């Protein structure tokens, strides 16, 4: 029943997700802007 | 069998996961939106802006010529 | 315990991703060069290396976006961020090369870390590895195209550039400048991969064609307790099927699986030793025959001499635009044009 | 005892294979098709309701990249002369009459799938149908074939009575003309079927002189009617009872064949034909544009003062007007392959032998070249997204030529339907033979057979 | 360069004067270039007559010269050969021939004024293209 | 018993060295004519003029060319899409100079490759198997549809569209990049990922059985020997192979049951290549992979170089050099 | 000379294509 919050996989899944949706946002921002 | 930690289907059915992801997924998305709308990627990463490729003195498709001091050549180009 | 055994009781736990005592070389070097590559597609660019716009920031929609290369006038120096060239500056670094240097190097150092990894779990469950033997297909492609092809030639501009179209340039590089088709070491590799693609397709068919249907249902995916010693496909009806249709048939169920290991792994290894001939450009584009009476005899008309003039269509058309290092500029009547086109 | 419903474990089928709970359920299978035929009709209006209001009538019809509005203009809902469009209001009302007809076709597919009865058969002895009472299953094909042939006669009552169908062989470009004599005589129309499927002859595709099209749907209407009242009145025969499987899926695995058979031929009506699909509305084919590239450069060099014939090319052959293998004087260069071209323009350049040089000089009028100059720039050559011409040309104009943009999109579907026909015929032949779930444990049929060697 | 105003200067009339053109009329001039000026003038080449390129090496040589954009909107009003000898309004889109070429109905003089300004701004920013395309 | 049932009852019988049954009745004659004509056209066929002007291009081993360079060297551009049999030729020298034996090893071969696809069904009904192997053979029979028949229909003549030979296969590809651009096309790019996955999934599943095999021998002999063909006990434990490839990636990344695994080896290469074979069937009607040339551009309007124009500067050069005589007119849209 | 060198190794490869079909050993079940 008692399950720990942070583990190795909390750091394994946040790495390549914190730089994912920070890069998703960058792509959207890049797309709106024009020459 | 089991692995020792909380399963994913029991993670996203918790309200405690989504109060920590109502101001976090659009927090990190807007942090990506300000990375290029403020133009920080033009100065931190080395990209040219799409009006400052070619200058008045330069039209000849810039290439590294010397090997030893490439940084100096790059600085010379603008 | 001791000092080291407490660490070896940590990394060999049943964590959900297995971290691995060989994984400390992998997991730094495999998050970089995935995430090193994923900034090179978006943010850092070419156009100071060989005059190309190859980023999402300049705006190419991923089917021509790539972290490229260093320049041709730069040699084989490992652009090191703290290196001579680097001068401890992020900018310019990537702009003048980096990445691809960085990503290439780290990727090469990992692929060691993944093949060390599947050796390491193979002892922990005691399983007799062949995946590390079958990873010698994939590791001999990487270290002999992205690593040992440019070190025979000039510096890492002629190495392939990391993207879907950056590879596609390096394809049409190897058609024109080397004729990488029709040398025999590449052509075993097409027998390796396309022969490998049949043997997983034809083996994927017959296990779904000979089933026992123990259940009273309809779906064939059920009734298969993993802890089941009786074998779920026939092999007696499947041998009777292929002895009649094709005439030859796998008459024992092992070496049906060893052949599926063998047929694309020795395909890539024969393909790996061809580009090391291309590294010093021992191309075998030329036949010693079939050329002297392509010179003396206009009556001798064949596909190979038709094909060898197509490669001249590469080497004087894209080479001013591929390599602006030499500033090749051409006056438009030196280019090989066939006719009205 | 049963009446389980729709789960994994009452029927043995999973969440995928997500119809085969309705093989034996008669009533909810009717709610599958009526919701599906409401969905085909929903696209059929809303594409044209999107095509109109993305239409411009001054620009030609193939330019804006639209594929249903050239189907309408073949029947001639308000086209003036030469392919100009005079009225767009019959194009608007034909889709709203499909947009409103999807909603009443949408009520059936939700009543018969949810609220209506599950046992379609058990009722007033009409529908029921046990995929195995053959006499009943032929009556379903008989009810459709008297309605299929009555839709086949709806074209000829459009052509011979209400205005007329469009005709590209009309003098003065092309015009709707009310067809006054379709062909009944079967030695040329059933003689189309006995022809070669190759170049030259062109089995069902080269079907020029438009009054043979209207002769088709007289002859296809008076056979589907007479086939429709066959299958009401009689049963299948003795040989057909023992040659054609006779069950649900398979009894539905024969529609994947002759179909995949249909859109193979429909991937060639839209690719080679120039009279069932006009080039003024769909755009030119591959055969038309390559003749047109040679034609506009002929009349340029004719007007530039240069004896056409006497010109050898770069190769020894004639640059403009060489001869085909069977004597008809054709256009030179790479256009030997489309030497069978029979479009509406240059048919006033056809002499007795072929492209005749008494009339190839002094009978090119300024209408003829500017049609072929239009088809030369509008050749079927495109990208995935929009960009026309050759790929080594830069992106300027955007044009996919919806002959070519429709021919592949049926050929993806005509190939795929030959797959699932062959894939359903496997489960068909293992339906009545009982090993659809695999071989037996105990009675293995291979062990009864002897050794090979 | 930023596409400033004084690189978008070009002589708009016959032999004596120029004008300044703002940014947004070029982009609808670009839009009408990719609609009606489009199927026979991709990259400045002319696909039906293959040596009537829109290069200013060759646009000056057609007499009277086709660099003045008031002359160039007159040469889409009244198209001609290189010598001004005969009209080619049989064979060319025009406003004289709108009944023949129906695409020229939804157009104005000022909708031609910017595509005349568009077509010679393109060789001002690139040298090989609007030319042979392969130089 | 009956005279015709003695036939219909020999040919559908299982006990033969090859199955001759009813799809084989079309197959066995009309494929073996294409076998006999292929060995003779490879050896001593006179040259055939692919270009459609005059130029008889040789591809037979008697005429000085290697087995890499030999070909059946396909039919002429002047016949187009005409049915050109051996009898509508006025002589066989007129046949073999003008594209004769290519169409004999196309219409015989395409009939014989479809009846094989029916014959692979027919024994699976004639045994107890569930018949889903004709649909698995519908993937490399589609590659025989596209570059032999389907692409040569929509392009025009039967000239373009060989693989017939070795170097002529490589000549056909380099022009199909040149003419209409194979590479940046999303059906071919989906299709090679089926083959590259099918390269790996052969080497993955074939490793993981040969890894997790049980002990039944000693080290000095072969480990391929100790069991007998036809046994009912599984030679490798599937629970050990699942929790090793599971341990490699993560636990739910690996197929817990092997019967679902073998559907996936018979899915990923077989759904892949008939997207790649529906690239060429889509390429038949000149519906080509997309051009990103001149896409990115300065606010000046100056062009910016990409990889795509660097592909195009390679692609225009094969287009400006191929078929070096026949083009009299500035577009290659024929 | 070379022309019989290809036809030799071709038909010697084709001979094993006949021999492996006919003279395959019989698999025996146990
Ligand atoms: C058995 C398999 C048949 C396919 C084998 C290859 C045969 C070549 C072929 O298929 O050819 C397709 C032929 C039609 O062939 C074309 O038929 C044309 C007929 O058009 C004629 O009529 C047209 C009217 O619009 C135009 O006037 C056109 O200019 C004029 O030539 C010409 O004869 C062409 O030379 C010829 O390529 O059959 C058809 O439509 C139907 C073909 C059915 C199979 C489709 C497989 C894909
Ligand atoms: C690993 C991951 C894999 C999956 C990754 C995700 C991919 C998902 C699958 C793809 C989905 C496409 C995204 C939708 C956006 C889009 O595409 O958007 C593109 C278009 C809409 O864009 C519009 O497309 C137009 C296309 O030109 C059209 O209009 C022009 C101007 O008038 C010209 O007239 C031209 O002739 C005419 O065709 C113009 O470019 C417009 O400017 C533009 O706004 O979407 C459409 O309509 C599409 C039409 C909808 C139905 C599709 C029917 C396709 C039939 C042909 C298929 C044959 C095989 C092709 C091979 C591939
Ligand atoms: C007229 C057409 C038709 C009809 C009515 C049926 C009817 C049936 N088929 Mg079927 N089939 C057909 C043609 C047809 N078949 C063809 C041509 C193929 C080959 C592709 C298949 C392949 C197929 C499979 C693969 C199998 C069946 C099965 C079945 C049965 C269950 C259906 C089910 O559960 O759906 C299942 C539906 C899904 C799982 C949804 C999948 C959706 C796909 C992936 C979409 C494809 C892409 C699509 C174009 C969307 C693009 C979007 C874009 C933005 C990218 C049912 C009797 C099953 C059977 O034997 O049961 C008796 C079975 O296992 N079908
Ligand atoms: C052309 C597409 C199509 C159609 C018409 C159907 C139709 C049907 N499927 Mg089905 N199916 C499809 C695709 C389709 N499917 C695909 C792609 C899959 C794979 C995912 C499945 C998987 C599947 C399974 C596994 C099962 C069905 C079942 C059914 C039947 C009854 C549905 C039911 O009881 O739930 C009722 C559903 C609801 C009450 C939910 C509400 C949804 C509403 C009704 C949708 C329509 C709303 C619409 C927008 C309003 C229209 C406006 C109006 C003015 C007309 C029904 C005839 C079931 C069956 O066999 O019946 C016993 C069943 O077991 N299907
Ligand atoms: C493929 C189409 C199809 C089929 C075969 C059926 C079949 C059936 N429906 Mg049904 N239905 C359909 C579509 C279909 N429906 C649609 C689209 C709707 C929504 C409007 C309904 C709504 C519906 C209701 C509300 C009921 C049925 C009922 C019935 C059953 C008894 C029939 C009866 O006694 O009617 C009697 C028949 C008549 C009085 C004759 C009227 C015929 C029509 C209105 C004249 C027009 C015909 C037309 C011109 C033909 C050409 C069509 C053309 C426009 C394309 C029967 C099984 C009943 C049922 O399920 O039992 C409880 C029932 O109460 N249906
Ligand atoms: C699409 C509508 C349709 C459908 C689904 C059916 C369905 C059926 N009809 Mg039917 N029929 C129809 C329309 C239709 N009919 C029409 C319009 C007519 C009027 C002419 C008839 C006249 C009719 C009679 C007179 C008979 C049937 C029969 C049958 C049954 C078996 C068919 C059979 O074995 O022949 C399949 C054909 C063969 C096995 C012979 C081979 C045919 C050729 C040689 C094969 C080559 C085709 C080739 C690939 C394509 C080229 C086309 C051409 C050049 C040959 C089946 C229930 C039979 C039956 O059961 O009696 C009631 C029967 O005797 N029908
Ligand atoms: C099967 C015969 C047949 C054929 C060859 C055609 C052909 C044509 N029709 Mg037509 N039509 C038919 C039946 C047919 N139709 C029927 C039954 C109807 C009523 C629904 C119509 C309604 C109709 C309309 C309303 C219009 C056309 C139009 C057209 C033309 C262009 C559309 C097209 O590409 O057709 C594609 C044709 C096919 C895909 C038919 C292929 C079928 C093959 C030849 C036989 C297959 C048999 C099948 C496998 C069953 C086996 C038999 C079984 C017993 C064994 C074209 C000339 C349009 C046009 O442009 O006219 C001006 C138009 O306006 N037709
Ligand atoms: C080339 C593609 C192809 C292939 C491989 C098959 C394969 C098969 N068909 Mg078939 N079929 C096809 C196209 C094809 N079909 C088309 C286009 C149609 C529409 C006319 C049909 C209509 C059809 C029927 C009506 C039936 C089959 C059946 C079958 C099965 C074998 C017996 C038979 O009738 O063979 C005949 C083979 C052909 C007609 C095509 C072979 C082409 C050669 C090369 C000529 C087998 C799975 C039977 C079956 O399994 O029923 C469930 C059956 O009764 N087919
Ligand atoms: C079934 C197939 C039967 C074999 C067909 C053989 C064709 C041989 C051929 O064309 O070779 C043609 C060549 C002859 O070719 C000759 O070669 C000479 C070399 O000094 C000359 O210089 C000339 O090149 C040429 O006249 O055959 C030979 O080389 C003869 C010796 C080898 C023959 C062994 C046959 C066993
Ligand atoms: C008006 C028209 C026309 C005319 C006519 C018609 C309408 C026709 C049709 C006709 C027909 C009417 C056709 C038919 C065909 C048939 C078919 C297509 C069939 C098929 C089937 C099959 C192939 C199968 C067989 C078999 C086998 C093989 C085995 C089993 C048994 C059996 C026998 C079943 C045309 C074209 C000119 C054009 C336009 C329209
Ligand atoms: O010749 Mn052989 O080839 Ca493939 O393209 Mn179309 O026609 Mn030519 O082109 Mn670019
Ligand atoms: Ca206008
Ligand atoms: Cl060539
Ligand atoms: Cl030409
Ligand atoms: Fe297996």
């Amino acid at each position: 029943i008692t399950y720990p919050i942070f583990t190795v996989r909390w750091l394994a899944v946040h790495t390549l997700a914190v730089p994912t949706v920070f890069f998703l946002g960058a792509i959207a921002a890049m797309q709106f802007i024009q020459r | 069998g089991t692995t020792g930690e909380r399963p994913f289907g029991d993670i996203i059915t918790s309200v405690r996961y989504w109060v920590i992801h109502s101001l976090t997924i659009p927090a990190l998305f807007i942090a990506g939106w300000l990375f290029v709308s403020t133009g920080l990627a033009y100065d931190a990463f080395g990209t040219p802006r799409p009006n400052e490729y070619f200058t008045q003195e330069r039209q000849e498709l810039p290439i590294i010529t010397e090997r030893q001091d490439s940084k100096t050549q790059i600085q010379q180009f603008i | 315990r001791g000092w080291f055994d407490v660490l070896d009781d940590w990394l060999k736990r049943d964590r959900f991703v297995f971290v691995g005592w060989s994984g400390i070389l992998l997991f730094p070097c495999a998050y970089l060069s995935i995430g090193g590559w994923l900034t090179g597609t978006t943010f850092v660019t070419s156009w100071y290396t060989h005059g190309l716009a190859s980023s999402y920031l300049e705006g190419c929609n991923f089917l021509t976006a790539a972290v490229s290369t260093p320049a041709n006038s730069l040699g084989h120096s490992l652009l090191f961020l703290w290196g001579p060239e680097a001068q401890w500056d992020f900018t310019r670094w990537c702009q003048l090369g980096g990445l691809w240097a960085f990503v290439a190097l780290h990727g090469a150092f990992a692929l060691i870390g993944f093949c060390l990894r599947q050796l390491e779990i193979a002892r922990l469950v005691g399983i007799r590895p062949y995946n590390a033997i079958a990873f010698t297909g994939p590791i001999a492609v990487f270290v002999s195209v992205f690593l040992m092809y440019p070190l025979g030639q000039s510096g890492w501009f002629f190495a392939p550039s990391f993207g879907v179209a950056g590879i596609f340039r390096f394809i049409l590089f190897f058609q024109g400048f080397h004729n990488w088709t029709l040398n025999p070491f590449h052509m075993m590799g097409v027998a390796g991969i396309l022969g490998g693609a049949l043997l997983c397709a034809i083996h994927g068919a017959t296990v779904e064609n000979t089933l026992f249907e123990d259940g009273e249902g309809s779906n064939t995916f059920r009734a298969f307790e993993p802890t089941q010693a009786e074998e779920t496909y026939s092999m007696v009806t499947a041998n009777r099927f292929w002895s009649q249709i094709f005439g030859i048939a796998f008459s024992n169920k092992r070496w049906l699986h060893f052949f599926m290991l063998f047929v694309p792994v020795t395909g890539l290894w024969m393909c790996s030793i061809g580009v090391v001939g291309l590294a010093v450009n021992l191309r075998a584009y030329d036949f010693v025959s079939q050329e002297l009476r392509a010179a003396e005899d206009p009556e001798f008309e064949t596909f190979y001499t038709k094909n060898i003039l197509l490669n001249e269509g590469i080497r004087a058309w894209m080479a001013p635009a591929d390599q602006p290092h030499q500033n090749f500029v051409f006056p438009e009547e030196v280019l090989p044009r066939g006719n009205a086109l | 005892s049963y009446l389980g419903g729709r789960d994994q474990e009452s029927t043995g089928f999973a969440w995928w294979s997500g119809n085969a709970r309705l093989i034996n359920l008669s009533g909810k299978l009717l709610g599958a098709h009526v919701a599906h035929a409401g969905l085909i009709v929903f696209w059929a209006g809303a594409m044209t309701l999107f095509e109109v209001s993305h239409f411009v009538p001054e620009k030609p019809m193939y330019e804006q990249g639209l594929i249903l509005l050239p189907h309408l203009a073949t029947q001639g809902w308000g086209v003036g002369a030469g392919g100009e469009v005079i009225n767009t209001f019959p194009y608007f009302v034909v889709g709203v009459l499909h947009l409103i007809s999807s909603a009443v076709l949408g009520l059936g597919g939700i009543y018969h799938a949810v609220r209506g009865p599950e046992v379609l058969e058990e009722y007033s002895s009409f529908f029921g149908y046990d995929w195995k009472d053959k006499n009943q299953m032929t009556n379903i094909i008989g009810y459709h074939l008297i309605l299929l042939g009555c839709g086949a006669l709806l074209l000829v009552f459009k052509a011979m009575f209400l205005g007329g169908v469009y005709d590209t062989w009309a003098p003065g470009g092309g015009d709707v003309r009310i067809i006054n004599n379709p062909t009944l005589n079967p030695l040329v129309i059933f003689g189309y079927l006995l022809k070669a499927p190759f170049g030259g002859e062109g089995w069902m595709i080269g079907v020029d002189n438009m009054e043979d099209i209207i002769g088709g749907h007289i002859w296809i209407g008076l056979i589907c009617i007479a086939g429709g009242v066959w299958h009401i009145l009689t049963k299948p025969f003795g040989w057909a009872r023992r040659a054609f499987i006779w069950s649900g899926e398979a009894y539905l695995s024969y529609s994947l064949g002759a179909l995949s058979l249909m859109a193979f031929i429909a991937s060639a009506f839209v690719w080679f034909n120039n009279t069932a699909y006009p080039s003024e509305f769909y755009g030119p084919t591959n055969a038309e544009a390559s003749q047109a590239q040679s034609f506009v450069f002929l009349v340029r060099d004719q007007k530039l003062g240069a004896n056409i014939g006497s010109a050898q090319g770069p190769t020894g052959l004639g640059k403009y007007l060489m001869r085909s293998p069977t004597g008809e004087i054709i256009f030179g260069g790479e256009t030997m392959r489309f030497w069978d071209f029979k479009g509406p323009w240059l048919e006033p350049l056809r002499g007795p032998n072929g492209l005749d040089l008494n009339k190839l000089k002094n009978d090119i009028q300024p209408w003829q070249v500017r049609r072929a100059a239009e088809y030369m720039t509008h050749a079927p050559n495109g990208s995935i997204n929009s960009v026309g011409g050759i790929i080594t040309e830069a992106q300027g104009f955007n044009y996919v030529n919806p002959r070519a943009w429709l021919a592949a999109s049926h050929f993806i579907l005509a190939f795929f339907f030959l797959i699932g026909h062959l894939w359903h015929a496997g489960r068909a032949r293992a339906a009545v033979a009982g090993f659809e779930k695999g071989i037996d444990r105990e009675t293995e049929p291979v062990l009864a057979m002897p050794d090979l060697d | 360069l930023e596409l400033t105003e004084e690189l978008r200067t070009f002589p708009i009339n016959a032999q004596g004067d120029t004008a300044v053109l703002s940014l947004k009329e070029i982009k609808k001039g670009q839009q009408v270039f990719n609609a009606a000026c489009a199927q026979c003038h991709a990259l400045g080449v002319t696909k039906t007559n293959p040596d009537v390129n829109l290069s200013p090496e060759a646009l000056a040589l057609a007499t009277p010269p086709r660099d003045n954009i008031a002359a160039l909107v007159d040469y889409i009003k009244n198209p001609t050969t290189y010598d001004g000898f005969v009209e080619i309004s049989e064979l060319h889109p025009s406003l004289k021939s709108s009944d023949i070429f129906p695409k020229m109905r939804n157009i104005s003089e000022d909708d031609l004024y910017n595509v005349a300004g568009y077509i010679l701004l393109q060789p001002k920013v690139r040298g090989e293209q609007w030319g042979g395309g392969k130089y | 018993l009956n005279i015709w049932e003695q036939f219909c009852g020999w040919v559908t019988s299982t006990n033969n060295r090859l199955y001759v049954g009813w799809f084989g009745i079309v197959m066995i004659p009309t494929l073996l004519t294409a076998t006999i004509c292929f060995v003779l056209a490879f050896v001593a066929a006179p040259p055939v003029d692919i270009d459609g002007i005059r130029e008889p291009v040789s591809g037979s081993l008697l005429y000085g060319n290697n087995i890499i360079t030999a070909a059946v060297v396909p039919s002429s551009n002047a016949i187009g899409l005409h049915f050109y049999p051996i009898w509508e030729a006025a002589n066989i020298d007129e046949w073999l100079y003008n594209g004769g034996p290519y169409q004999l090893i196309v219409f015989h071969f395409l009939i014989g490759i479809f009846c094989y696809m029916g014959r692979e069904w027919e024994l699976s009904y004639r045994l107890g198997m569930r018949p889903w192997i004709a649909v698995a053979y519908s993937a490399p029979v589609a590659a025989a549809t596209a570059v032999l028949l389907v692409y040569s229909i929509g392009q025009g003549s039967f000239s373009d569209g060989l693989p017939l030979g070795i170097s002529g296969t490589f000549n056909f590809m380099l022009v199909l990049q040149a003419e209409h651009n194979v590479l940046m096309h999303p059906f071919h790019m989906l299709g090679v990922a089926g083959v590259f996955g099918g390269a790996l999934f052969s080497a993955m599943h074939g490793s993981l059985v040969t890894s997790s095999l049980v002990r039944e021998t000693t080290e000095i002999e072969s480990q391929n020997r100790g069991y007998r063909f036809g046994q009912e006990e599984e030679t490798y434990n599937i629970v050990a192979a699942h929790g090793y490839f599971g341990r490699l990636i993560f636990q739910y990344a690996s197929f817990n049951n092997s019967r679902a695994l073998h559907f996936f080896l018979g899915a990923w290469p077989v759904v892949g290549i008939w997207f790649a074979s529906l690239a060429v069937a889509c390429f038949a009607f000149n519906l080509n992979g997309f051009n990103f040339n001149h896409s990115v551009l300065d606010s000046q309007g100056k062009v910016l170089n990409t990889w795509a124009d660097v592909i195009n500067r390679a692609n225009l050069g094969i287009e400006a050099m191929h078929e070096r005589n026949v083009h009299n007119f500035p577009l290659d849209l024929a | 000379m070379e022309s019989v060198a290809y036809i030799l190794v071709l038909t010697l490869a084709l001979g094993v294509l006949f021999f492996a079909i006919a003279f395959r050993e019989p698999p025996r079940i146990g």
